[PDB]
């Protein structure tokens, strides 16, 4: 489990699941409050 | 050492390229100027003839296409002329062929040749 | 000499401590990163199976179990396919009408703005139209629900984990060993008898049994819903008795040599169904039939384990003439010992057969519904003709790579591996005489006819009206094939395809195939085609003949196939390797293959495609290809200027996407051009700066940054250059067809 | 006046298209490969 | 040790030819003339492309630059652990030994070479293109 | 000629004279560094530029250096 | 006993060296005339892949 | 009002884009049935539409000639006619999230740097030390602030590699 670990702290690996989590919180934030264009 | 194989090997076309004036080795480089000159302008004026601008206008078809064959020969001639006097600067037996003399005179005779053969090729569609 | 299973139990325990090591597969990169570049050496040498180990064994575990992944990954792909079709398609609903409602099996999801990709495709429906074809391809195979193709996408999945499990297996429990790869004999006699003709005889019965009542039914006008299932079809002899009246006697007339009874359902019509507008059923059916006996007879040639059969090396040995030396000596040993040269010959092929597949399946449409599907015409025969060329520079690349590595002159003392390489220098010098032959005589003819109409003079251009290049061999061969099924066919009821001549075969009134005339502009396009697949052999060539030495470098193989120069001198020496050659062959194969699709997109849409009225054919351009392809102006603004305007007023419509990838394509390609144009010391110093500029912050990285390799900036180049113009052509393509098609 | 006349153009044409160039290539021609003494 | 003298009458490796040999410039200018000993016959691949077969005893094979003898000189030396010599021939007949040029190989150090092109200096120290400016022609800072 | 310079810079391990695919360089002996020995270039009229040597240099910076200079049949490596 | 300890860390001074202004490792001093005696070690590699150099004793400083 | 715009609640331009889109989709929804997936979508797109464009003349937005929103930069004229929801709260938006990106990306190399092989742990993401400089990272700009008034965020010149000049 110590090496599937490391494996997954890779630098491809945890890429991935950060711009996967960046991008649904956009896509949910722009879901959500649809067609924002000023503050 | 290098490759042989029939086609550069064989006796037959030992003899033909022998037999042309080019190798003759031996003869007056003007004549042999001349002879390629005249086999050389009488299949040049074909193409300018039947393929030319002027090609479908009659009794100037053959005028233009054997005018422009006998420019392509001079400018040959030059071309000839410029490649001897820059080719032969300095320094079986040797061609007189590839001298600064000999190649002027093949040059000349080439000159006289082809225009001979495009003049002959003209009368001959007459 | 004997023919057996040789497998090795337990050779690597599956774990994943080596998941946590990257590098670990090479001596060089397991020690771990310093620089950038090892990250991209990390990529560059993942597959190089012989760069790992020089065992032969251990190369071959893994090309087969890296087969059995990508076997894994293809299921997984096609189980995709099918579950789209069966979940977020109108595929049902096209069934009942294929002729006015546009095959779909993708829609978006109602975010940003994106909504407005899923267009009105017909059936109550809104999604991308596809063009894949997958539409035609299941009505050809008699589904009619979305269960059938549910259940197809589950099996893909099943079939997925079986190859991943596979792959396992022969890598971690049970390895095959070196002696079982060698049985050439063997795996020949089996992929040609089990393999092609046990699967061409499966599907034929299938096309018995499922697809000819189902589709036989389709055309007669009856419903999908009121059509007996396939199980009720192969469980009672009644039906099938009345749709084929042969099926009465049973498998009865097949054992007693009375075949001439099933005349009803295996046929040599030809032509096209005039329905459907695709082939005839019964004839892919006794096609497949006649595939399946003869690849069987093919699968019991080779000899395995007893006296009879061949053996490949006695027939290559056997094969010496007076002008070749030696001969095959020494190839059975190159081909069961060199995987590179194995995949040099298979990619060939492989290409080859692809664009073959591209011609053929244009010009005799399969599957019901297909020609009249302009879209799926053009980018199917357009896809299988990019594959093939990819291939074919594939081939290319990997026999130098042979040439490189596996060769051995030990092995080839007189052979003709060696006496090519002995006269490669009068093999390359006559190839490009050619090559510089066939550019004049083609591009000059282009160039004399658009300085002609611009000078005022059509007169002299190289036209039909004026001074005419007329294909005579191929209008002769097109009337041999045209008069063939009356005097050397008398069993064929009509020609193998339309385009040799006749009448035209049209469905909802658009043309389906119609007869393609060859004029001058036809001889000079294919004189074109000719000169460019000229130079992307001669490139190819002479990557492969002189990757071990030249008259440059004398010591070209010691440097390897993958290097960038050898240094500035002797003038300059950039290039040399055949990677290189395989690099500028990809730009040329590109270049070759881009004005094959495009004429072929321009005589469909001049000459082929278009509506039927009365008393008339109208296309979709008019035909103006005779007329306007006999220049480069012609090219330029009647096929790319006026083809273009449906992508770039494609905003605010369902095809919009296809204009923003339009244009993001052209960024790509031109972006290549960064890395074409320019060299690693530069942005190196540059880079240089930049570090600095962190060394100031105290945010410079420990992994030093690099600026990419020579060769990685060839191949990014290379890439995004076919990417850019690709996906250019591929979105030109698309947009056009789908709007005015 | 300064006017040419109306053939100059049929002659210099010719002439600084097709005489001139020729004679200038070829006397640079025979000078590129002239061999020093 | 004395520099040995090239013989012309010495068997050649059996070749059966190839387009990559000698060319005008052999005839014209200078060629390269490559001999060693074999202690048997042996498969080896030439330089210009192709397998030749090295006989028992001496050989000898010609070729247009001094690059391809080195490079059949490394092959030979590294892989059948031979000892290769080359000369330099003139049309005119001059045979000029080149290699290795005092009888002992260049990688390893032998006493009476005399160094040639060496800088007392390091890289750094070299002056500025300035101060070689308006030479006799093209001059780096690093030739003087 | 190209010009090939040799620096002191060199610490005599001999791997630019085993690179040189033209027998362009040479060892001789030194006294200063450990190995005794020092790279020299005897036969630059054959050198042709490849700058085998400076890849093959550990040295920082190279001890070795190939200046390109005037171009003849033998700097160009020209079998014609 | 000439030149810096073994071990310690010096800051290369040659501008021409790729480790102008860096720390590196003192490996070795040679006690005889040589030139460049002083071998220092670095952890982070040239562009030439190389990790170790060699410089005279005004060419480190002690930091 | 600023540069001859006229806000976007009174444009003409700009009601005649909101029915023009409106229109096109509402033809599109005429080929439909009234209870069908296709219908349900393009009512939705039709009242995003509706929404968005209410919200955005809401917003006191100015619009062109050519009806289209448009944006104030100048921090006078946005602090001066309510226009700093376009440039200016976005722009110190931007900011803080860079700066929150680049300053823990800056605190976890200087962390990683002082171990045996900070290239492997910047090939294989220590995840916890990631995680906690990542949720202190919220602090960043007081934090860059006090490491520029004490001097450690510059390194000096001569621990600096340059070039030979």
């Amino acid at each position: 489990m110590k090496d599937f670990t490391t494996y997954l702290s890779t630098a491809p690996v945890i890429a991935t699941i950060w711009f996967t989590f960046t991008a649904g919180l956009l896509i949910e934030i722009n879901r959500y409050f649809p067609d924002p264009l000023v503050f | 050492g290098m490759l042989e194989t029939p086609v550069t090997s064989a006796p037959i076309v030992a003899t033909y390229l022998s037999n042309l004036p080019a190798y003759r080795t031996g003869v007056a480089p003007v004549l042999r100027g001349v002879e390629i000159g005249l086999a050389h302008g009488f299949l040049l004026a074909g193409p300018f003839i039947k393929l030319g601008p002027l090609r479908n206008v009659p009794e100037t078809a053959e005028i233009a296409g054997s005018l422009s064959a006998a420019g392509l020969v001079l400018i040959l001639a030059l071309c000839l002329s410029i490649y001897g006097s820059a080719q032969f600067q300095s320094t079986v037996a040797r061609d007189p062929l590839f001298s600064a003399d000999g190649w002027s005179e093949f040059a000349a005779g080439f000159l006289v040749g082809g225009e001979a053969g495009v003049a002959w090729a003209y009368v001959c569609t007459q | 000499k004997k023919v057996k299973i040789a497998v090795d139990r337990n050779p690597v325990e599956t774990s994943f401590e080596k998941w946590a090591k990257p590098g670990h597969f090479s001596r060089t990169l397991s020690k771990g990163p310093n620089t950038t570049t090892w990250i991209w050496n990390l990529h560059a040498d993942a597959h190089d199976f012989d760069s790992h180990t020089s065992d032969l064994e251990e190369i071959s575990r893994k090309v087969f179990s890296a087969h059995f992944g990508q076997l894994g990954i293809i299921f997984i792909w096609l189980s995709g396919m099918y579950f789209h079709g069966a979940r977020f398609s109108n595929y049902e609903a096209w069934l009942s009408d294929p002729t006015h409602i546009k095959p779909s099996a993708q829609v978006v999801w109602p975010i940003v703005g994106q909504e407005i990709l899923n267009g009105d495709v017909g059936g109550g429906f809104q999604g991308i139209q596809i063009t894949s074809g997958f539409f035609q391809l299941w009505r050809a195979s008699g589904i009619t629900s979305e269960l059938q193709l549910y259940t197809t996408a589950i099996g893909g999945l099943v079939m997925a984990a079986a190859m991943f499990f596979a792959g396992w297996f022969h890598y971690h429990k049970a390895a095959p060993k070196l002696e079982w790869f060698q049985n050439v004999e063997s795996m020949l006699n089996h992929h040609l008898g089990g393999l092609l003709g046990l699967g061409s005889l499966a599907w034929a019965g299938h096309q018995i049994h499922v697809s000819l009542p189902v589709n036989k039914l389709l055309d007669a006008g009856v419903d999908p819903k009121e059509i007996p299932l396939p199980h009720d079809l192969l469980l009672n002899r009644a039906i099938m008795a009345d749709l084929y009246p042969s099926f009465a006697k049973g498998i009865a007339p097949f054992f007693t040599l009375n075949w001439s009874e099933y005349s009803d359902f295996l046929t040599f019509k030809g032509g096209l169904n005039p329905v459907t507008g695709g082939l005839w059923l019964s004839d892919t059916a006794h096609h497949h039939v006649a595939i399946a006996v003869l690849f069987l007879v093919a699968g019991h040639m080779y000899r395995t384990n007893w006296g009879i059969g061949h053996s490949m090396k006695e027939i290559l040995e056997a094969h010496r003439g007076p002008f070749t030396g030696e001969g095959h000596v020494g190839l059975y040993e190159i081909l069961t010992t060199s995987w590179h040269a194995q995949l040099a010959i298979n990619l060939a092929l492989f290409g080859s057969l692809s664009i073959i597949v591209a011609h053929h399946m244009y010009a005799m449409p399969p599957y019901p519904y297909l020609a009249t599907d302009y879209g799926t015409q053009l980018s199917l025969f357009t896809h299988h003709t990019w594959i093939g060329g990819f291939c074919i520079v594939g081939a290319g690349a990997h026999a130098a790579i042979f040439m490189v590595r596996d060769y051995d002159p030990t092995n080839n003392y007189n052979n003709l591996l060696d006496r090519v390489i002995r006269h490669r220098d009068a093999i390359i010098s006559h190839l490009n005489w050619v090559c510089i032959f066939l550019g004049f005589h083609s591009f000059g003819l282009y160039i004399h006819n658009d300085t002609m109409s611009a000078l005022g003079r059509p007169q002299d251009m190289f036209s039909d009206t004026a001074i005419q290049l007329q294909p005579v061999f191929a209008q002769w061969i097109q009337n041999t094939h045209f008069l063939a099924p009356q005097l050397t066919a008398p069993n064929a009821l009509a020609a193998t395809s339309l385009t040799w001549g006749g009448d035209l075969v049209a469905v909802g009134g658009k043309v389906a195939m119609m007869p393609i005339s060859l004029g001058t502009s036809d001889f000079m396009v294919h004189h074109i085609h000719a000169f460019t697949i000229h130079v992307t052999v001669l490139i190819l060539l002479k990557g492969v003949l002189f990757a071990r030495s030249s008259r440059l470098i004398p010591d070209k193989a010691n440097l390897g196939f993958r290097f960038p120069c050898d240094g500035p001198g002797r003038g300059g020496t950039c290039q040399v390797s055949a990677w290189d050659h395989v690099f500028l062959g990809l730009f040329w194969m590109y270049n070759s293959l881009s004005i094959v699709i495009f004429h072929f997109s321009w005589k469909m849409q001049s000459d082929v495609w278009g509506t039927v009225t009365a008393s008339g054919v109208s296309h979709i351009t008019g035909g103006n290809f005779a007329q306007s392809a006999n220049t480069i102006n012609g090219w330029l603004r009647d096929f790319l200027w006026a083809q273009s305007s449906q992508v770039i007023q494609s905003y605010g419509s369902a095809l919009s996407a296809y204009g923003l990838i339009f244009l993001g394509a052209h960024f790509v390609w031109a972006f290549s051009l960064m890395f074409l144009f320019s060299g690693r010391g530069y942005w190196q110093e540059l880079i240089e700066s930049i570090v600095w500029a962190h060394n100031k912050l105290k945010v410079a990285p420990a992994i030093q940054p690099r600026a990419l390799s020579i060769t990685q900036g060839r191949a990014v180049g290379v890439a995004h250059y076919l990417l850019g113009g690709i996906a250019t052509t591929w979105s030109f393509f698309l947009a056009r067809i789908i709007s005015v098609g | 006046p300064f006017v040419p006349p109306s053939w100059a153009p049929s002659v210099f044409v010719p002439l600084t298209g097709l005489v001139l160039p020729a004679i200038a290539m070829a006397t640079l021609f025979v000078y590129i490969e002239k061999e020093a003494p | 040790w004395t520099v040995p003298t090239l013989n012309p009458d010495t068997p050649s490796p059996i070749f059966g030819g190839s387009t990559g040999g000698l060319l005008r410039k052999a005839q014209t200018e200078e060629f390269y003339v490559i001999t060693w000993e074999a202690k048997k016959e042996q498969i080896f691949e030439m330089p210009t492309g192709g397998a030749a077969i090295m006989r028992q005893g001496p050989n000898l094979l010609k070729f247009g630059k001094k690059e391809q003898c080195l490079a059949l000189t490394t092959q030979l030396r590294n892989k059948f652990k031979l000892t290769p010599c080359f000369y330099r021939v003139f049309p005119d007949g001059k045979v000029q030994y080149l290699h290795p040029a005092d009888g002992v190989y260049p990688e390893k150090v032998n006493a009476g070479r005399v160094g040639a092109n060496q800088n007392m200096r390091r890289i750094g120290q070299n002056v500025n293109p300035i101060k070689v400016k308006f030479s006799g022609r093209m001059m780096s800072p690093a030739e003087i | 000629a190209h010009i090939v310079k040799i620096y002191d810079t060199c610490i005599g391990c001999t791997q630019c004279v085993r690179a040189c695919p033209l027998d362009v360089l040479e060892m001789v002996p030194w006294d200063g560094c450990k190995a005794s020995q020092m790279a020299s270039a005897p036969r630059t009229e054959d050198c042709v530029g490849c700058k085998r040597c400076e890849t093959a240099c550990p040295t920082d910076f190279l001890s070795v250096r190939v200046y390109l200079g005037s171009e003849s049949t033998r700097s160009m490596g020209l079998s014609y | 006993e000439v030149g810096p300890k073994r071990g310690s860390l010096v800051k290369i001074l040659r501008p021409e060296s790729y480790w102008f202004n860096q720390v590196g490792k003192v490996v070795s001093v040679d006690q005889s005339g040589v030139r460049y005696p002083v071998v220092v070690r670095f952890e982070n590699q040239n562009y030439a892949g190389v990790t170790t150099n060699n410089y005279a004793l005004d060419e480190v400083v002690a930091a | 009002d600023i540069a001859g715009l006229t806000p976007c609640s009174e444009s003409k331009a700009y009601a005649k884009l909101e029915k023009k889109e409106l229109k096109t989709l509402e033809k599109r929804l005429k080929q439909y049935e009234a209870d069908s997936a296709p219908a349900v979508a393009l009512k939705a797109t039709m009242e995003r539409t509706k929404a968005r464009f209410a919200n955005y003349a809401k917003a006191g937005l100015l619009c062109g000639n050519d009806g289209l929103p448009h944006l104030i930069a100048d921090p006078g004229l946005a602090l001066k006619y309510g226009h700093a929801g376009e440039v200016f709260i976005p722009t110190f938006g931007f900011l803080y999230v860079a700066g929150y990106i680049g300053y823990v990306g800056r605190q976890y190399l200087i962390a990683v740097k002082g171990e045996a092989k900070p290239t492997d742990k910047e090939i294989i993401i220590d995840v916890p030390l990631a995680t906690k400089l990542a949720w202190q990272g919220a602090g960043w700009p007081l934090a860059a602030v006090q490491e520029l008034q004490r001097g450690t965020l510059l390194e000096k010149e001569e621990n600096i590699t340059v070039s030979p000049r």
